């Protein structure tokens, strides 16, 4: 059972020149997160001078692995690269990936109209991202659609890959307290699970086909209670193999949700909503997205 | 020709579930319908 906490403090490729904030240069605000603004930043130091990266401003960040950097393994074809860590005055400076094709959701909006198998792509490349992590005893913990990006070529991209992250002051919140894609587990407090992460890619892949989440409330307290006791009616517009894979992912039990048996992500791949997917094609990115963002 | 599919629109940066209470949503699919409150380990009635 054994769980290591390792904490992000300084990251550069192995050989490569450490990085610190007078070679940076911002240039606009990309987003907003839980944990801060995001920022852009380009280069203005080294062989990547000219290059822009995002930057996430954070108090401390740990890492959470159970059972090579781990900096580096987490380097997947769908999930964010961090370049460089560095931390100065008591703040913790995390250089990422500039994400230039926008987030899925806004991409799916603009579409309006889409079939399954579009959505089907981004789940795929979804779920491969969320069994690397695994594969090496990361948990994703609170996948959201805000960590849900693509890149430029359309490829889904996650912004995080685990990691358990402090706001600094001036974005801390007095009340800590997202539950809508949280699993029945986690609700409890029983403990976050590999198999709670294909719980919230249930409710991801339930949000993009229906539009809408599976377990609505008015407070975080009543959309708590729909999660352990609601008893929901399928809707009838999703196919046939998308109604068994989201019966198969919704089950309340961990153990008796898909993914966590002994072939684990084989699974969910082999199962028949994936069956037009050739998966090693797709992490190859040789399947072009169903939607390029430059239109 | 696959099944209807309902027209689809998000709001990215979604709004916190606490706040809005009352707030009506723009027109699409209202949501999967609660049968009961149960709390069966198959989330989703049997067809
Ligand atoms: N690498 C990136 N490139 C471009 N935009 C990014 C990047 N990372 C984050 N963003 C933008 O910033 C938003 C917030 O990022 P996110 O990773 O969700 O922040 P956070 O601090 O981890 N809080 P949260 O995701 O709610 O737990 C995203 O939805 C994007 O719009």
């Amino acid at each position: 059972v054994s769980i290591k906490e390792i904490a992000i403090t300084h990251h550069v490729k192995e050989g490569h020149e450490k990085a610190d904030p007078s070679q940076f240069e911002l240039l606009k605000v990309l987003g907003q997160g839980s944990f801060g603004k995001v920022f852009l930043v380009k280069k203005i130091s080294g062989s990547d001078a000219r290059q822009l990266y995002a930057m996430k401003v954070l108090k401390k960040a740990t890492l959470k692995v159970r059972d090579r950097d781990i900096l580096v393994e987490v380097n997947h074809p769908f999930i964010v690269k961090l370049h460089y860590a560095f931390q100065t005055e008591g703040k913790l400076y995390l250089i990422l990936d500039f994400l230039r094709g926008g987030d899925l959701f806004t991409r799916l909006s603009k579409e309006v109209m889409f079939t399954e198998e579009d959505v089907k792509f981004y789940l795929a490349e979804l779920a491969l991202a969320l069994d690397h992590l695994h594969s090496l005893g990361i948990i994703y913990r609170d996948l959201k659609p805000e960590n849900i990006l693509l890149d430029e070529e359309g490829h889904i991209k996650l912004t995080d890959f685990g990691l358990s992250k402090e706001s600094i002051d001036h974005e801390k919140k007095a009340y800590s307290f997202t539950v809508e894609y949280m699993a029945p587990e986690v609700v409890n407090r029983r403990g976050h699970t590999q198999s709670a992460d294909w719980w919230s890619f249930g409710v991801l892949m339930f949000e993009m086909l229906t539009g809408t989440l599976p377990f609505q409330g008015k407070d975080r307290k009543e959309t708590m209670t729909m999660i352990l006791k609601a008893k929901l009616g399928m809707p009838q517009f999703l196919s046939p193999e998308a109604q068994s894979l989201l019966r198969m992912l919704f089950k309340r039990n961990p153990a008796n949700r898909l993914g966590a048996g002994p072939d684990g992500v084989e699974e969910i791949k082999r199962h028949s909503f994936f069956s037009t997917i050739d998966w090693n094609k797709l992490y190859r990115r040789e399947i072009h997205p169903p939607f390029k963002p430059a239109t | 020709a696959p099944r209807r599919r309902p027209p689809v629109k998000f709001i990215f940066p979604p709004p916190p579930l606490s706040s809005l209470p009352g707030f009506g949503r723009p027109r699409g699919y209202a949501g999967p319908t609660v049968i009961d409150m149960s709390a069966p380990d198959d989330v989703f009635a049997e067809d």
